[PDB]
């Protein structure tokens, strides 16, 4: 789960 | 009949005239995601962000924008499977609904809805947003919608199909792994191999308008 997040930080 | 869970992303609506995120950059409609796709972007320049989504909302409702063959095939799939079918989309468009699907889970929200930010209530909205209301759209750093029902369906699925999604954005990109953990057969249908394509047991590449009806037809005929 977790928040919507992109593979690069 | 098998329990089928379908995940869709922007690629299934590309051929319908809704342009996709160009991977070459970090830009959406010539905008940086940080500026139009984060809560922070909204706080710093609310009127630009409201204008950006006002534009997306209008473009969505233009006559030349319609469901394509891929959207239609998923409506036929739901017709055949009933409550053993669940469609989850990352898209904010309404093309699944216009194609005939029902109970579509919009885990990243909907362009045709806005949200009164004090409340949690989403409200139907088809026009511009003027002068605080915000788009009912899940931004980076925010929790996707409907996750409880999605993860339940992932644990129950006999077949998990991911369509038109690049595997960059979590948690959606992790659904294939979760499905595999609970024994589902996994299928990737996409223009090109995704970032997580290696996780899928079965895969077909090409434009969604061709690949999805082909796969759906093969699935439906294997039933009978
Ligand atoms: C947050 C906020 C939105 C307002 O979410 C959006 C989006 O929902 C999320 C996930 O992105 P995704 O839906 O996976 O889309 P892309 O990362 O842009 O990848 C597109 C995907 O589609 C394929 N594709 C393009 N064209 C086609 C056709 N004709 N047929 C099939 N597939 C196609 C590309 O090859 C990519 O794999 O991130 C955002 O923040």
């Amino acid at each position: 789960g977790g928040a919507k997040r992109h593979r690069k930080i | 009949k098998p329990r089928v869970l379908v995940l869709t992303g922007a690629g299934i609506s590309a051929e319908s005239g809704i342009r996709t995120f160009r991977a070459a950059d970090g830009l959406w409609e010539e905008h940086r995601v940080e500026d139009v796709g984060t809560p922070e972007g909204f706080d710093r320049d609310p009127e630009l962000v409201q204008a950006f989504y006002n534009a997306r909302r209008r473009q969505l409702q233009q006559p030349e924008i319609q469901p394509n063959a891929a959207h239609l095939a998923l409506a036929k799939l739901q017709d055949a499977l009933g409550d053993r079918f669940l469609l989850v989309t990352q898209n904010c468009d309404n093309l699944h609904e216009r194609a005939g699907n029902t109970n579509v889970i919009h885990m990243h929200g909907e362009l045709l809805k806005v949200r009164c930010s004090q409340s949690g209530q989403a409200l139907d909205w088809t026009g511009d947003v003027t002068p605080p209301l915000r788009p009912h759209v899940v931004w980076f750093g925010e929790m996707p919608l409907g996750m409880d029902e999605i993860y339940m369906a992932l644990s129950m699925a006999d077949i998990f199909i991911a369509i038109g999604t690049s595997g960059h954005v979590y948690p959606a990109a992790g659904f294939v792994h979760e499905a595999k953990l609970h024994g589902a057969h996994t299928v990737e249908l996409n223009l090109e191999p995704s970032q997580v394509g290696n996780e899928f047991a079965e895969k077909y590449y090409g434009p969604a308008s061709q690949v999805v009806p082909e796969f759906v037809e093969k699935l439906l005929k294997g039933l009978k």
